[PDB]
């Protein structure tokens, strides 16, 4: 088993702790934890409600649910100061976004036949760009097979290799004359606000992705 | 590329999409309707 | 508060420098109580 | 609570699987590509 | 090998053309909440406006994407 | 009318008590969530009409 | 042609400008200017007919330049110098009415009135 | 290097510590208390019932 | 050689930028159809033919630099 | 060689300048949401997921840019 | 290899200007609180954590080019 | 040498970063300036919330400067 | 040594792009002052003083670039 293999099994182990036993005696009012874990359950489900609202909402429900979980938890555990990027594996993170566009492509046709492509006829206009606006609405289509991806691979990567940055720099700046001991602490905070930030944009794109692939699905349940 | 070229992509893709389907059959049968019995649980103490 | 209210209350206070007629102070001061009436009815002469 | 409720997440997410599984022999042919680069 | 010094020169260059279209994508959008929160009801109606106008803009930008890829893979 | 007033009495829940017995003491609830799982739906009216949502948007 | 006026009296319902507070800040009439409707906040107003120029403390109404350039100014009650220190003892007590409140309302406007009286 | 990155962690947990850690007491409290009181509620409610 | 289809591939990345000019002006149209819209409600179908005309004229701009890039590659 | 491996280092320099556009970009989105939650007051249940929408899609172009900088200089 | 260590600190200095527009980002979002305040007079409970919000992205893209300013510059 | 010479023309580019911030901070100020003569009293909340915003606008002002000061002294 | 003199004083060149900023800047305060003025104009004596304030901060911006600029001509 690799390193990444590893850490996959400690995010599951994680993820099931979280409702395993922090729901203490299964009490009515509930645990104090578990109300956590109902807001984001609420504010998913008045998004997705928001968004793929319709008969089909609820049966895309679990799994835009774990699309929030996934990158929520894996973007809090990956920013643990000595443990192991899942998500600095983009080779996943990626995959799935082609997954989730593939398996878009898949339903729209399976859901909506060879007039699938109407999705990519937008609508009424003057004849001489009437074709125009399929070609580059197809263009803009797969660009939303990548783009998707690699909005959270590149935040999370980048803050990821910022923070590490100039954490080896002020372990340098610490190394040279006494005087810089004294009044070292300027950069020291610095890397405290990057590391309060990465929590941030793990959250902020956990739920983003969880929006952006419900805008997608929109698109591909309701053509238009 | 600090581990975006290993040849262990598919070693790596694998045990990733693993972890992918127990999250969804995990959330999906167990969690997600312990969830929404305590919903239904306050709405039948409401109704009562 | 009611825009035209606002403007009212105001009007009011600008009469108090001071140097002004009967008029205007009696133009300043209401002098009745608006009586509800409900559905007949009527509550409480409120004094307007 | 923990007991397995059933859902149906194995036909109404069809075409998510299909797409997994073509990536899966995708990234397999991928991967012998990149071993000998 | 001047040639492949500047295939990757050529690509840095071809990126300058993208940001415009960052700021466009933005200008849309920008006009749709300034417009929901001008008329509240217009929304539905100018929502499908606002995507077309999203795309158009995008695509200028996908253009210049397609260039640097163009010089970068050859 | 008598014994019932009593058994309010003599054992209200109101804070805990397991909901799996409120599921042991009425399947409805079983009965409604396995409809709700079924429907596809996990939006439960009457649930937000008493007790908030929480909400970011 | 301007219209100034009161329920009370009329004042000018020819002027060449006038200056009038607002809630888009502070418009000056002058010959053609382009029709417009104005909410009159609680004033100090200035109308200059020629070179001479009379003064007005006005409670606040409605301004409107018609299409017809005519200045319809209506307010509640007004000159600036019938309105001109007892008032200031006034408004004192206006602030301790803030303290336990309409008279909430009322106490504000007291407030505003406080800063049209110190504009003089 | 890697050791910076674990005092800015034990800083984090200083700061949430300090403030997080009660203002979600205080929500969590809140949230608690409103559903507890709704719960308490119903049930005198359907005392009353009873004797209705 | 080496240095002429090197210059060919520098001028091409620097057509791009002219690109960017276009990228904004599109969305300055549109920005002010919904702006407009808004405003207005009614006028829509009416400006809806003069917005498309205003799109197509701040693509070709674009497209005067677009060529060029082509004929560059 | 060194002009090559040179060549790889400017370019990825060049790449980063196109991120401005898109960070401008953000803060205009941004900017309406925080203009329309002022001026509706009640709108915000609506408009923050509008808003969130003109955000990922702002952002993503920039990060293309990124993306190709990470390219030539990881690559 | 005078090329190359050339090239490290040159990129890194190419890097350094798309910081400028990360810096108009957090001031546009700022200038938005304020305006949004100075025309509610109230929105400002809703509205301070939404500016934090905006500050907060618009920020991201300045300190990501910032990151390729020091792996070019240092390495 | 070019390394030298290196070092010179990359201060330079460096500074370029500053132009942003100088901008920006001008705006926030405007914005301060507008707000207070449209309301009066609102500045004793705004005040404190511009120079917030001053001083983060000239923080990414200052990441410039230390990059420009690593390429000058370093 | 004539390489070092010839970038010292192309890189004068460069680092003074950088006041450009500060030149549109110290227009906006002022525009904005002016528009404030003229929108009511019982409101200047509190205004002036943060708007003197605001000058100031808008044109430091610039001599921190001038300050650089300066190091590389005349140092």
């Amino acid at each position: 088993l690799t390193t990444f293999s590893l850490y996959t099994i400690i995010v599951l182990l994680v993820i099931t702790s979280l409702y395993t036993l922090t729901n203490n005696n299964n009490k009515i009012i509930g645990s104090r934890w578990l109300i956590s874990q109902e807001a984001i359950y609420d504010t998913i489900m008045n998004m997705t409600k928001g968004q793929i609202g319709g008969k089909n909402w609820g049966l895309y429900f679990p799994m835009i649910f774990t699309l929030f979980m996934f990158i929520f938890i894996a973007n809090l555990i990956s920013m643990i100061p000595y443990s192991f990027a899942l998500s600095a594996h983009l080779v996943f993170i990626i995959s799935l976004s082609i997954v989730i566009w593939l398996g878009n492509t898949i339903l729209g046709l399976y859901k909506h036949g060879w007039v699938f492509f109407s999705l990519f006829v937008p609508a009424g206009t003057p004849l001489p760009l009437v074709p125009l606006l399929v070609i580059i609405e197809t263009l803009s289509y797969f660009a939303r097979a990548i783009s998707l991806g690699l909005r959270l691979g590149s935040n999370i990567l980048a803050g990821h290799l910022l923070m590490v940055i100039l954490a080896g720099l002020t372990f340098n700046f610490m190394l040279i004359n006494l005087f810089t001991l004294v009044f070292g602490f300027v950069p020291l905070a610095m890397i405290l606000a990057i590391m309060m930030l990465e929590f941030a944009i793990g959250i902020i794109q956990g739920y983003v992705w969880a929006i952006l692939t419900a805008s997608y699905l929109k698109d591909a349940v309701y053509l238009h | 590329m600090p581990q975006l070229v290993p040849f262990y992509f598919m070693n790596q893709l694998t045990y990733g999409f693993l972890l992918m389907i127990t999250l969804l059959i995990l959330f999906s049968q167990f969690f997600l309707p312990m969830i929404l019995r305590l919903y239904v649980s306050r709405l039948f103490i409401s109704k009562l | 508060i009611s825009y035209a209210a606002y403007l009212n209350v105001a009007a009011q206070a600008i009469r108090s420098t001071e140097l002004q007629t009967a008029s205007v102070l009696n133009r300043s001061q209401t002098d009745a109580f608006y009586t509800q009436y409900k559905n007949a009815s009527e509550p409480t002469p409120i004094t307007k | 609570m923990l007991k397995r409720f059933p859902t149906p997440i194995l036909k109404v997410y069809w075409p998510f699987f299909v797409a997994g599984a073509a990536v899966y022999y995708g990234m397999s042919k991928a991967a012998d590509l990149s071993s000998n680069t | 090998q001047l040639v492949l010094a500047a295939k990757y020169i050529g690509a840095g260059i071809s990126t300058i053309g993208l940001l415009g279209a960052g700021i466009g994508i933005a200008i849309v959008f920008a006009a749709l909440i300034n417009g929901v929160s001008r008329n509240p009801s217009i929304k539905d109606t100018v929502f499908p406006m606002a995507i077309l106008g999203f795309a158009l803009s995008e695509a200028t930008g996908l253009f210049c994407l397609m260039v640097s890829f163009l010089l970068l893979f050859g | 009318l008598q014994s019932t007033l009593d058994n309010i009495q003599s054992a209200r829940p109101f804070d805990e008590l397991t909901v799996d017995d409120l599921t042991k003491i009425k399947p409805e609830i079983d009965a409604k969530v396995e409809e709700m799982v079924k429907k596809g739906k996990w939006d439960v009216p009457g649930y937000k009409d008493r007790f908030g949502n929480l909400n970011v948007m | 042609k301007l219209q100034f006026a009161l329920p009370h009296e009329t004042l000018y319902s020819e002027v060449t400008q006038v200056n009038l507070p607002a809630k888009s800040g502070r418009i000056g009439v002058l010959a053609n200017h382009v029709p417009t409707v104005e909410q009159l906040l609680p004033g100090v107003v200035e109308v200059m007919e020629g070179s001479n120029s009379k003064k007005f403390f006005i409670s606040g109404g409605f301004a409107t330049v018609q299409p017809d350039s005519q200045l319809c100014v209506t307010a509640i009650e007004a000159p600036l110098e019938s309105f001109s220190e007892n008032i200031k003892n006034l408004l004192a007590e206006a602030k301790k009415n803030v303290s336990s409140s309409r008279e909430a309302a009322e106490a504000a406007i007291q407030v505003e009135v406080l800063e049209n009286l110190q504009s003089v | 290097d890697e050791s910076i990155l674990l005092l800015t962690f034990l800083g984090f947990t200083g700061l949430v510590a300090k403030y997080l850690a009660p203002a979600y007491k205080d929500f969590a409290d809140a949230r608690m208390k409103k559903v507890s009181d709704v719960l308490n509620a119903s049930r005198n409610k359907h005392v009353e019932a009873v004797k209705d």
